């Protein structure tokens, strides 16, 4: 429940009114708390944040770069469940495409990249195919 | 409530041009508006954007004998590398 | 003239299921950007004004500009 830890942490934040760049770090420590996690305690985290990111009182030019900060350790992180929540991820990108487009366009790089030297060159191919790059 | 300048009805956008590139079957300059020299003389349904328009199995939509003329300048027909047609 | 905006998510469904119907029908130009056919969406926010102020199309980009932030800078 450090799931709990950060959904609090994130849920009175959400009772803050806090300016541009300041509430940007606090999110910001609060991510990295949540980054520093180990392991399914950190995977519920993620799903966690990202549940937290949903919301417009988390905005879209919040959580641009906030998510592009919970990503940008992924890279990093292994890659069974990256694959795994690339998937949960791209599935909750759904409904705001848009606003995820750019940082999509890398998630897929990875996890394309992931099926590719996984040989699963049909999810390779076909989940690459999914994106309107260029098209959106 | 009395600000936070919550959802109004609002108004949107639209087109209607294609979903191909085309730009005015290449080969010539009778554009894909136009009934091109040659395709004037054979025209098909062919209007003032699509004389020939489309991402066809060449989406080289050249006309008739101007796509026969850009595969006469190159008989393998890489111009978007199907057959003159 | 158009750039970025907040553009809230009913705004995503109205691109979206337009394109739904519209890419059914028509594809290649789509339900694309434009401001100019945007106008001010200021009204029973929660407002001591009973008020509803409507506004021109970058009027009311700008007004979302300020919106929380009671002051802001340039
Ligand atoms: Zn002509
Ligand atoms: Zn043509
Ligand atoms: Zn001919």
């Amino acid at each position: 429940r450090m799931a709990a830890a950060v959904r609090q942490d994130l849920a009175q934040l959400m009772n803050s009114s806090g300016s541009h760049k300041d509430l940007a770090g606090k999110y910001r420590q609060i991510l990295e708390k949540a980054i520093q996690l180990s392991g399914a305690e950190q995977l519920e985290a993620l799903k966690a944040f990202v549940e937290a990111m949903v919301n417009e009182n988390v905005s879209l030019v919040i959580s641009r770069q906030l998510l592009t900060d919970f990503c940008t350790h992924l890279p990093n992180l292994p890659d069974s469940t990256a694959k795994e929540i690339y998937h949960f991820t791209l599935e909750k990108i759904q409904p705001r495409v848009i606003s995820f487009e750019e940082q999509v366009a890398s998630i897929r790089q990875h996890l394309a990249s992931i099926y590719e030297k996984e040989e699963d060159w049909r999810n390779a191919a076909q989940v690459l195919v999914g994106i309107p790059l260029e098209t959106g | 409530k009395k600000k936070r300048f919550e959802v109004k009805k609002w108004n949107a956008v639209a087109l209607w041009a294609w979903d191909i590139v085309v730009d005015n079957c290449a080969i010539c300059r009778n554009h894909i508006m136009d009934l091109c020299i040659e395709c004037q003389a054979n025209q098909a349904s062919a209007t003032s954007e699509e004389c020939t328009v489309a991402w066809g199995v060449c989406n080289h939509a050249f006309h008739f004998h101007c796509i026969s003329r850009w595969l006469k300048t190159r008989q393998v027909c890489p111009l978007d590398n199907r057959e003159w047609e | 003239p158009s750039s970025t905006f907040a553009i809230p998510q009913e705004l995503e469904k109205s691109v979206q299921m337009f394109e739904l119907f519209y890419s059914q029908h028509f594809s290649g130009r789509k339900l694309t950007w434009l401001h100019y056919l945007c106008t001010g969406e200021v009204k029973m926010n929660y407002l001591g004004k009973p008020y509803v102020a409507m506004v021109t199309t970058y009027q009311m980009a700008v007004l979302l500009a300020f919106n929380n932030s009671e002051t802001v800078s340039y």
